[PDB]
């Protein structure tokens, strides 16, 4: 099978130099074109460029080469893309891809393509959540359900999983997506609906790993007298 | 049973430099030409020996497509009885040639804004190629013949690149070419 | 410069549905038009090049048609693994100009549906750290379009919330969404009602969930 792999997230601060790399395998590198596609936070797919390996012959698209550098090592079947000095702005997925080829006066797009990776370019520096309960009361009742949850706050960088009671209670969780706050952390919450007879009988604990920081948090959600 | 593989060869990725033609043969399939004559997509498409629209109605016993690039002012050499430094240096074709020669445009795939400088073709010989010879030589080249040693004097590398940018010219821009040579001494080669 | 127009930007439909999506360039691109399918967090994925041809492996209730500077991406009968984003991209011109479309959003129609609306104070916990977070949850609604506002002692607010919506359940097709309302502390103690207004084509009237600062 045709393969892609590229190298792992990546998290800088701006002026750094990056370099990321894809890994193709499973078809003949030096006999394909290869390529690179951003995509940017909520946005689209943009080319960046591609490039045939072994022979010199990189055609960027648009404006990237005044940013970014895109290469290849065929010997080891490797494509490459640089960044002299990063921005906050290339805070981004990457993709490489491979071009199936061409046909008459013009090119057919990517057949296959690598899983991503992720950059975050921030002058942030990690920092693992505080969590706090979201507890159930009479003001997040609805018809005998109860909303409970756990607010997942200040972190940096992206992600942080969440589960509740270790994995048990999967039926009606929601975690939300992350947003960006004006300092430059992230905060997201999980909640979960459960009967509300079952806060007598059930104990709730969020589970909150946050990897980059090697910070896991249980919280149990008790419920409130009010 | 199986189809002639002319995908394989019009629509390859990659296309050789002129002075480095490659040839690939074509046996024991069959060819449906109508998927070339029946198109309106090349700006050249000359046969010699035989009718274009009557191809599928005859058998070979072999078939050879030669693949190179030329700029678009060059592929009127690509004709039985042309001389200049393609005919001459380059690819060469018999005045009694058989076949066909189809070219078309390529800017948007062998050309670029910043120019592409890969392709190239020989512009000095002793000699001119006879029909579908090849030379992919690199000697340093002297009007006297005698081995040098650039740099120097009377001593000159044979090959030159052509400049493929997207903003000349069609004259001056990229065509990709295939000449199908056909075969007339068994069959393997034949029409639907 | 080629510009890539999709339309529609989002479209509801249920399995079954044929669907079609088109795409417009601002020139000729002759035949060469791709279409991928994504889906969140994973790789595009081709589906069609050269404007009619299926890439291996796609099921081929997908097809696509057209020429020069409109092309059609149809889904046949819609099934449930093809709920997704999909883009065009024309691979016309030379790689520098290469340009896909902005995208059409495939989602799962379903009847309309209200949202719950529940609301929590700030815990003790996260005021003890000098910061109020007064969360809104809006849960399980359709459509997805969905307003919320903030008072605090009957005074609209605007400016000092951020809200999360999640991508549609795959099993009852629903969003749900939070608000989150940040305070300093200070700021938190100098108001007492504090209440999110919920407004959403499923409530005849907007739904207010509120408390009293100390109430507990
Ligand atoms: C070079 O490639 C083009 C594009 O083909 C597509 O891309 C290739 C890389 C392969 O993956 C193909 O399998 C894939 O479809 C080839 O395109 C096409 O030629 C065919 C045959 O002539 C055209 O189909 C026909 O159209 C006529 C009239 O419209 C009908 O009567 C026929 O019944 C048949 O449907 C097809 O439209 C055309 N496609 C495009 C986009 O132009 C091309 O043939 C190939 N070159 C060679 C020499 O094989």
């Amino acid at each position: 099978e045709v393969q892609l792999v590229q190298s792992g997230a990546e998290v800088k601060k701006p002026g750094e130099s990056l370099k990321i790399s894809c890994q193709g395998s499973g078809y003949s590198f030096t006999s394909y074109w290869i390529g690179w596609v951003r995509q940017m936070p909520g946005k689209g797919l943009e080319w960046m460029g591609i490039i045939y390996p072994g022979e010199s012959d990189t055609r960027y698209s648009s404006s990237f080469q005044g940013h970014v550098t895109i290469s290849a090592d065929k010997s080891i079947s490797t494509a490459y893309l640089q960044w002299s000095s990063l921005k906050a702005s290339d805070t981004a997925m990457y993709y490489c891809a491979r071009i199936r080829g061409v046909y008459s006066s013009g090119w057919i797009g990517g057949d296959y393509w690598g899983q991503g990776t992720l950059v975050t370019v921030s002058s942030a520096s990690t920092k693992g959540p505080s969590v706090f309960p979201l507890a159930p009361s009479s003001k997040s009742t609805s018809g005998g359900t109860a909303a409970l949850g756990c607010l997942v706050k200040d972190y940096f960088p992206e992600p942080v999983t969440v589960s509740w009671n270790s994995g048990a209670l999967t039926s009606g969780v929601h975690t939300f997506p992350a947003v960006l706050q004006s300092s430059g952390l992230y905060s997201l919450s999980s909640v979960v609906t459960v009967p509300s007879s079952s806060l007598g009988t059930q104990t709730y604990i969020c589970n909150v790993n946050h990897k980059p920081s090697n910070t896991k948090v249980d919280k149990k959600v008790e419920p409130k007298s009010c | 049973t199986n189809l002639c593989p002319f995908g394989e060869v019009f629509n390859a990725t990659k296309f050789p430099s002129v002075y480095a033609w490659e040839r690939k043969k074509i046996s024991n399939c069959v060819a449906d030409y109508s998927v070339l004559y029946n198109s309106t997509f090349f700006s050249t498409f000359k046969c010699y020996g035989v009718s274009a629209t009557k191809l599928n109605d005859l058998c070979f016993s072999n078939v050879y497509a030669d693949s190179f690039v030329v700029k678009g002012d060059d592929v009127r050499q690509i004709a039985p009885g042309q001389t200049g430094v393609i005919a001459d240096y380059n690819y060469k074709l018999p005045d009694d040639f058989m076949g066909c020669v189809l070219a078309w445009n390529t800017r948007n795939i062998d050309a670029t804004s910043t120019g592409n400088h890969n392709y190239k073709y020989r512009y000095l010989r002793h000699g001119k190629l006879r029909p579908f010879e090849r030379d992919i030589s690199n000697v340093p080249f002297s009007p006297d013949g005698k081995p040098c040693t650039p740099p120097a004097l009377n001593c000159y590398w044979p090959l030159n690149d052509y400049g493929f940018y997207t903003t000349t010219g069609i004259g001056y821009q990229p065509y990709r070419v295939v000449v199908l040579s056909f075969e007339l001494l068994p069959a393997t080669v034949c029409g639907p | 410069d080629i510009q890539m127009t999709q339309s529609p930007s989002s479209l509801s439909a249920s399995v079954g549905d044929r669907v079609t999506i088109t795409c417009r360039a601002s020139q000729s691109i002759s035949s060469y038009l791709n279409w991928y399918q994504q889906k969140p967090g994973k790789a595009p994925k081709l589906l069609i090049y050269a404007a009619s041809s299926l890439q291996s492996g796609v099921p081929s209730r997908f097809s696509g048609s057209g020429s020069g500077t409109d092309f059609t991406l149809t889904i046949s009968s819609l099934q449930p693994e093809d709920f997704a984003t999909y883009y065009c991209q024309q691979s016309y011109s030379t790689p520098r100009q290469w340009t896909f479309g902005q995208g059409t959003k495939v989602e799962i129609k379903r009847t309309v549906a209200a949202p719950s609306v529940f609301i929590f104070p700030p815990s003790d916990e996260q005021l003890k750290s000098g910061t109020a977070s007064v969360v809104c949850l809006l849960n399980n609604f359709y459509p997805r379009e969905a307003k919320v506002q903030w008072k605090v002692d009957n005074a609209l607010q605007s400016g000092n919330s951020q809200e999360s919506v999640t991508e549609q359940d795959s099993k009852d097709s629903t969003y749900s969404l939070s608000s989150t309302l940040t305070l300093s502390k200070a700021d938190y103690e100098k108001h007492k009602v504090y209440a999110c207004e919920v407004t959403h084509q499923g409530l005849s009237s907007p739904v207010t969930k509120s408390f009293n600062r100390g109430e507990c």
